[PDB]
């Protein structure tokens, strides 16, 4: 019987949607570009930040843009 | 309220079937998987009693110590064979009276009548409000001396059953 | 009595094979391997073939280390029409032999230590294999043994991996030497069996670590004076504690002492590639003549009965782990489910010398 | 072991208690299973002629010890027969499988 | 209210395993039947508690000591059965 | 000389229905899983790339079969029946390989034995060449729209004793 | 009172018919004599009744003073005396 | 990915010759395949990593030649073609078009893939659906290089 | 409304730990892909997909109703014990006065589900097998129950809020690594080697949705046991040395679970399997004596509490 809170609306869907889009393209930012630039206690620390922060991950992983150039190639498609 | 008594209603049914799964299958393993699904419905209904300690320790110890060598016994298929193992004749006709005078006995009683009665004993002192406490005070002291005959009945039980399922 | 079927995909992976037992209980006491899995019919077809086109077929018997099979089988016909290798070229088979009993015995220990992990020996297997590719040029599907010695010549930069393999190699394998004194579940799970010494070992029929297990130095190389094994520095494993454990340490003194040859090996260089060479196409002779070679699981060996004729008219192999499986049938009588692994694992056998 | 059998493309022995496709336990009974991948169109009367020219010809080639010689023998002979008897027209091809691989050679134009 | 229905059951299962008592071709059937009796009294203990006994849980205490003595009494009695699986052949 | 199929139509023609087919036929492209099937030469290859036999549908046969080992084989293809199909990774089971002429105990390819997708050149390729063989095979499942989930059994049989002479 | 375990009922059923219902989406769309096994649970059944026992003293071990602890001293003193009798005899052998 | 559009149907019902650009990323080429399959057609495989002469492969009847193991004779016999005996394996009548699958790029010479589309406009019912040289992400051209 | 408000933590339950068990799945792919050297996300599900859509596989035995109910009570054996876990100082799925009671008798109803599935499956392979699981299950309960003991002795409570707030009072030295690492060793002996991981089948016969239960199961009893791992000794919510306590105290207790988690591959990776004979050497003569040791020393601790 208590109602601490008395907020009807935009006080954790607006939490919800910041976890849900911000973070994730820079949690998988920071996993590729730091793959192998790791010590095994940076690899620790990042598997345990992956392992925390996955089901925002749902909308960044069919799509996949800015993954692929190790040259200075041309779309010779 | 409706949805508690409907499945009490739902729990009694399945136990019942679940019960005559244990008596009357022609598998002993299908009586014994019943007899789990049945201890499974008792731990619900002891949910449904407000006894919630005495739901997770029947819960924990008599499917999950006891049937699990049950079925280990019974998997392990050994030999076959007035109130004693005469039947077809006997255990009919005392089972239907008996049942009979069970059913005239609960049926025909105001319980909730009882129950307005001796109120003053169940009025659940302040201070403490908790299940397994209670349990834990009303059992470790003051039910002092079938707690510490248990330790022995198990200590004999377990040396016993150490002496005779070896040979 | 519950009969073990054995079936084709065992839980571990060192070949297809049965292994029917009774197991009262869980105490195995009685074997009867059934054999005839990895079947090819070697002797009929290569009665049918020519040395140079059963030259292409040895390479299904120990695939593990396959210069043992094609150099067994070159070196029958150099012995048999007495054509001299000239010392470069047999001391660079030496090394390369050598190099192929380090990998078996190191693709020995890897499965067994999966069993009872990969990467662990892939990082030296990777400049291993690229040692193979810049030795002949495939993985282990080597074709490169003539009678005058390799094919090919050795490249510039093979010299300099050979060269650097010793302190790419040695330490890594002294990193990995402590683990079984470290490590007691080595001291637990598989300490005990192999309870067979060296006067019954002599007796059955082994050979390899199971003969060395007992503190036997024993040698074919030694004792047949063959590519100058007295020059370089020699231990053979007389190690006396017999059990499994003693066979690790035998296969890490093998290993160890391989690693010696071949690092007085390095500098030496005493011898052309091909000596005897005029023409493509040659023929053998008729003589009775048993070549034998030391295996890395103990005396490889070629029967041959010739035809003087393109096709051999006998051509029977003694393999050696396929006499070292006779012993399990005793090696079965008092251990588990649990100690098969570790028995099949310490026969160091794969299946294709087996039936063939 | 328990399984007793020469099983091929077209021709599987499995002499077991199979009356319906639940398999069991092992038997005299030499259940025919005919065309496991969906190879060949198999229409039910050209089933049936197989069938039954696979009972003469167990029934002419028996009277000697039926071990697994005689069920290779008699395995093959009944592939050359279904060869022979597609290569006629008799048996079609089916194009309804994910390989469709002409097990038996294109029909030429002669 | 139908709370009493609860121990409708509990002699329902007290009829049914007595039955299963009595005919019993082997005995760890017969067993298991003098377990649901134990659960039917067992039931029964909770459901008293749960009615008229709140502040001492002197039914569900009962009901713990039960279900120990029913462990008991179901570990000897398989292996009495064990030792017969045992001295047969 | 071909059968003539049925074709009537696609019934499952909503946007939902070819939706979570294609979904369903790209996560069943992409899940492989194979109970990698070694122990010979194609052995090799699963340390730079489970135990039930009746799991892992998507099973390649990278070994060389034989005549003995094809009972257990068409059992083990039995224990995969309806789902998925077997990609051929070895010279032997496609030709017999490198015995194709001669050999009396090994099988000329299992072409005549189980129905095969991917035919490979043969003898241990490059650890890649697996990666594009299930590329290929995800290509050839992704042209798979489930066959519109259409089904026929033969069941030809004799119920006249054979003329037996067992041991 | 039906307020602790009131969401836990629901929680049951959906539970109970996802299994059930993951079946119907699925069939939709597309003799040994070992008893050693047997003795290590004939001891963890009265060891199991006996952990039965030691849990709601150790839930109301805070309200009362050494005299509980004494009670339970005794009794665990009868648990290992049993499993010390499980040490010398042909208990576990395993 | 996924992006919904039959535009790749558009381009086989209208250019019928397209490389298709797409990755060894698994199995994201056969959905347009599935979509042909789909629509009543029947979709065949080819690769070009081993077809040579391929207008002399897809008619004219090309000739067998069983190997012999060195027991039998050259049996110079005459297999049916490609998409002749294709064309002759389509049973039904409602099967519109036969999709030609072709998934090899490499190996292919510039003129010999010009060939081969230009005997996709030889029969009205082939489709030419070869590869693209794997790009990274889906790119449907046309055959203009070829 | 009589309704929704009282399902929304259940599904969001639900759907949390389907994506627990996903990071379960990727993470021991992902230790594999570290010690054995995207699109990866998303081919977990792809493998959950793979597994769900399949054949039925049933044969010809008559047990049908086990044969279905098998995995099924292997499912709920971990997924009923999930209302347990305290992830901050709310967002709880029940108060739950036997906090890891329920659970010590959830997770011994497994057995149950091992002799259902070595009942259910018609092979000698699969019933010697569910004999070794429902064995082990058994034999590795009572040092596990033993060390969850000492710790609602160390609490003196057995509701899981309680003792997540218990561990709070000394600061990070309140914690129960420093109250019993020895506890702590048994807690991870009893997590590691129950779920049939750290030693070694048994699905010969099970297959299509009844092998993606028993998958789920397994890797959902490993999400479990790792959660209780945060909730018993790591802490719940507290790193002392309104709406976001809640939101932090959720990543505090992940980062404690990804923690366990990693330990836990890693120690199975560099583990081999106990070969069946010290599995109960451990787990009978010298785990369960020790765990009464060490629960007869927190006895003898707590006269001064
Ligand atoms: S084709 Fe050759 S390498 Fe491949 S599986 Fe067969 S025998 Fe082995």
């Amino acid at each position: 019987n208590q109602q601490e809170l008395s907020s009807v609306v935009l006080d954790i869907g607006i939490i919800s949607v910041w976890y849900f889009l911000v973070m994730p393209p820079i949690i998988m930012n920071w996993l590729r570009v730091r793959w192998y630039r790791r010590k095994f206690f940076e690899m620790y620390l990042q598997f345990m930040f992956v392992f925390m922060f996955f089901p925002g991950l749902l909308l960044w992983a069919p799509f996949l843009n800015f993954r692929k150039f190790p040259r200075d190639p041309n779309m010779k498609n | 309220g409706p949805i508690h008594d409907f499945l009490l209603v739902f729990l009694g049914s399945g136990l019942l079937v679940g019960g005559l799964g244990v008596v009357l299958l022609p598998n002993p393993i299908f009586s014994a998987f019943s007899l789990g699904f049945v201890l499974v419905c008792i731990s619900l209904l002891y949910i449904l009693s407000n006894s919630h300690f005495v739901a997770a320790a029947q819960l924990l110890i008599y499917v999950g110590a006891i049937n699990v060598l049950i079925i280990f016994a019974v998997m392990f298929m050994n030999d076959s064979e007035n109130l004693w193992t005469i039947g077809n004749g006997i255990t009919s006709l005392v089972c239907t009276t008996i049942l009979f005078l069970l059913m005239s006995t609960i049926l025909d009683t105001s319980w909730y009548g009882v129950i307005w009665t001796t109120k003053l004993n169940q009025i659940l002192e302040q201070d403490l409000i908790s299940n397994s406490q209670q349990i834990g005070i009303h059992l470790s002291t003051d039910f002092f001396l079938p707690f510490e005959l248990i330790s022995i009945i198990l200590l004999v039980a377990l040396i016993g059953a150490i002496s005779v399922a070896r040979q | 009595l519950m009969i073990v079927n054995m079936g084709p995909h065992h839980p571990s992976m060192h070949g297809v094979l049965r292994l029917i037992v009774t197991l009262d209980g869980e105490d195995v006491v009685d074997c009867e391997p059934i054999l005839g899995y990895l079947h090819r019919g070697m002797e009929k077809i290569a009665e049918n073939r020519a040395i140079i086109q059963y030259l292409p077929y040895v390479t299904r018997w120990d695939y593990l280390a396959t210069m043992f099979t094609e150099a067994i089988t070159v070196n029958g016909p150099e012995q048999l029409g007495n054509i001299q290798v000239p010392k470069r070229a047999s001391y660079i088979r030496v090394i390369m032999l050598e190099l192929s009993r380090i990998a078996s015995h190191l693709l020995w220990l890897g499965p067994f230590m999966a069993d009872i992990p990969f990467f662990y020996i892939f990082r030296e297997r990777e400049f291993v294999y690229d040692l193979f590719e810049a030795a002949t040029g495939m993985r282990m599907m080597h074709n490169f043994f003539r009678i005058g010695g390799i094919a090919a010549d050795l490249p510039y930069g093979w010299i300099d991996k050979c060269l650097d393999f010793c302190d790419y190699f040695l330490t890594e394998v002294v990193e990995y030497q402590k683990l079984i004194t470290r490590n007691p579940i080595f001291l637990e799970r598989v300490e005990g069996v192999g309870i067979i010494g060296g006067e019954e070992a002599i007796n059955w029929g082994l050979s390899g670590p199971m003969l060395r297990a007992s503190g036997i130095p024993w040698d074919l190389r030694k004792i047949d004076r063959y590519e100058s094994y007295d020059e370089f520095e020699w231990e053979i494993q007389w190690q006396k504690q017999g059990d499994s454990l003693a066979r690790y340490l035998v296969r890490l003194s093998e290993m160890t002492e391989s690693i010696k040859i071949i690092q007085q090996a390095l500098e030496g260089l005493p011898y052309r590639f091909i000596s005897k060479k005029p023409s493509p196409t040659f023929e053998l002779s008729k003589q009775e003549l048993y070549v034998r070679v030391e295996a890395p699981k103990g005396e490889l060996g070629i029967f041959l009965i010739g035809d003087q004729s393109g096709f051999p008219w006998r051509w029977k192999i003694r393999p050696p782990g396929f006499i070292n499986l006779q012993i399990l049938p005793e090696l079965v009588k008092r251990m588990k489910l649990a100690d098969i692994m570790t028995i099949l694992g310490s026969i160091d056998i794969i299946m294709g010398e087996v039936d063939r | 072991g328990q399984w007793l059998s020469s099983v091929t493309r077209h021709v599987r022995i499995y002499a077991a208690y199979i009356d319906p496709e639940t398999c069991e336990s092992q038997m005299d009974k030499l259940t025919l299973i005919l065309d496991p991948t969906e190879e060949f169109v198999w229409d039910d009367e050209s089933c049936n002629k197989v069938y039954s020219y696979f009972q003469e010809l167990v029934d002419h080639y028996e009277g000697a010890p039926l071990t697994e010689y005689t069920l290779r023998l008699i395995g093959s002979d009944v592939e050359h027969y279904i060869r022979k008897m597609l290569f006629d027209g008799e048996i079609q091809y089916n194009m309804d499988a994910r390989v469709l691989n002409f097990s038996m050679g294109k029909p030429r134009v002669q | 209210m139908i709370l009493e229905h609860v121990l409708v059951l509990s002699a329902y299962l007290f009829l049914i395993g007595l039955y299963g008592l009595i005919t019993s071709r082997n005995m760890v059937r017969a067993l298991m039947c003098l377990e649901l009796i134990l659960n039917a009294v067992n039931m029964n203990f909770v459901t008293f508690s749960d009615f008229f006994d709140n502040s001492q849980l002197k039914g569900e205490i009962f009901c713990i000591f039960v279900i120990a003595i029913a462990a008991a009494e179901a570990a000897i009695g398989l292996a009495i059965v064990s030792s017969i699986y045992r001295n047969r052949k | 000389s071909i059968k003539f199929p049925i074709l009537d139509r696609t019934t499952k023609n909503s946007v939902i229905s070819t939706t979570l087919n294609d979904l369903s036929n790209w996560s069943r492209l992409s899940s492989l899983w194979p109970l990698l099937y070694g122990t010979s030469c194609c052995f090799i290859e699963f340390a730079s790339l489970r135990s039930s036999p009746r799991q892992a549908d998507l099973i390649l046969t990278a070994g060389t079969v034989t005549m003995k080992m094809a009972p257990s084989l068409v059992r083990l293809y039995e224990q995969m029946p309806e789902p998925k199909y077997v990609i051929a990774m070895g010279a032997c089971t496609i030709t017999g390989g490198m015995f194709s002429t001669d050999s009396y105990s090994t099988v000329r390819g299992v072409d005549k034995l189980i129905p095969v997708d991917v035919y490979l050149p043969g003898c241990p390729p490059k650890p890649e060449a697996v990666i594009d063989a299930i590329t290929k095979l995800r290509k050839k499942i992704a042209r798979e729209i489930y066959k519109d989930r259409i089904r026929r059994c033969f069941t030809t049989n004799h119920k006249f004793f054979v003329v037996r002479s067992p041991h | 009172l039906l307020y602790e375990y009131d969401i836990f009922w629901a929680f049951l059923l959906i539970s109970s018919a996802i299994p059930v219902l993951a079946f119907l989406i699925s069939g939709v769309l597309s003799l040994q004599f070992r008893i050693r096994y047997y003795m290590f649970a004939l001891v963890f059944v009265v060891f199991d009744v006996e952990t039965v026992f030691l849990y709601p003293w150790a839930m109301s071990f805070d309200v009362l003073g050494v005299s509980a602890f004494i009670e339970a001293f005794i009794f665990v003193l009868i648990l290992i005396l049993g499993l010390v009798y499980a040490w010398r005899k042909g208990a576990l052998e395993w | 990915v996924k992006p919904d559009i039959g535009q790749w149907l558009q381009d086989v019902e209208e250019h019928k010759a397209i490389a298709i650009y797409a990755p060894h990323e698994g199995g994201y080429e056969g959905r347009y395949l599935n979509r042909l399959k789909m629509q009543g057609y029947y979709f065949l495989d080819i690769s070009a990593r081993g077809l040579g002469d391929p207008e002399t492969t897809l008619l004219k009847n090309y000739p067998v030649c069983p190997a012999h193991l060195g027991k039998q004779p050259i049996a110079r016999w005459y297999y049916p073609p490609e998409v002749d005996y294709r064309l002759a394996a389509l049973p039904p009548s409602a099967k519109g078009l036969v999709v030609w699958v072709l998934e090899a790029k490499v190996l292919s010479k510039s003129e010999l893939q010009f060939l081969a589309l230009l005997p996709s406009l030889r029969p009205n019912v082939r489709v030419i659906a070869e590869c693209g040289n794997w790009r990274k992400f889906v790119w449907k051209p046309l055959a203009e290089i070829a | 409304y009589g309704l929704i408000w009282i399902f929304v933590p259940i599904f969001s339950l639900v759907l949390g730990i389907i994506t627990g068990v996903l990071v379960i799945v990727w993470l021991e792919r992902e230790i594999s892909a570290g010690i054995q050297q995207p699109l990866g996300i998303l081919q977990a599900l792809a493998d959950g997909t793979k597994l769900l859509f399949k054949e039925n596989l049933r044969p010809s035995r008559g047990n049908t109703p086990l044969f279905s109910i098998g995995p099924s009570i292997a499912v709920i054996s971990i997924l009923l014990s999930y209302s347990v876990i305290p992830f901050s100082n709310h967002l709880v799925l029940a108060d739950l006065n036997i906090g890891i009671f329920l659970w010590i008798a959830i997770s011994s109803i497994a057995p149950i589900g091992l002799l259902m599935s070595g009942y259910g499956s018609n092979n000698k392979y699969s019933f010697l097998g569910g004999l070794r699981a429902a064995a082990q299950s058994i034999s590795y309960e009572i040092p596990l129950t033993l060390c969850v003991l000492s710790i609602s002795l160390l609490s003196n409570s057995l509701s899981t809020v309680d003792i997540v707030e218990a561990q709070s009072k000394y600061g990070f030295w309140g914690w129960n690594l420093w109250r019993q690492p020895i506890g702590f060793i048994i807690f991870l002996i009893s997590s590691l080697a129950e779920c049939e991981r750290l030693p070694f089948g048994y699905q010969t016969e099970y297959s299509g949705i009844k092998f993606g239960l028993f998958y789920v199961a397994s890797y959902l009893n490993l999400l479990i046991s790792s959660l209780f791992v945060t909730v018993l000794y790591l802490g719940g919510w507290n790193i002392s040395i309104q709406i976001f306590g809640t939101t932090i105290g959720i990543f505090i207790t992940l980062a404690k679970t990804y923690l366990f988690l990693f330990v836990s591959i890693a120690t199975r990776w560099t583990l081999p399997r106990l070969r069946m004979d010290q599995l109960l050497n451990l787990g009978w003569k010298f785990l369960l004596p020790i765990s009464l040791g060490n629960l007869l020393l927190t006895t003898s601790f707590q006269l001064f509490s």
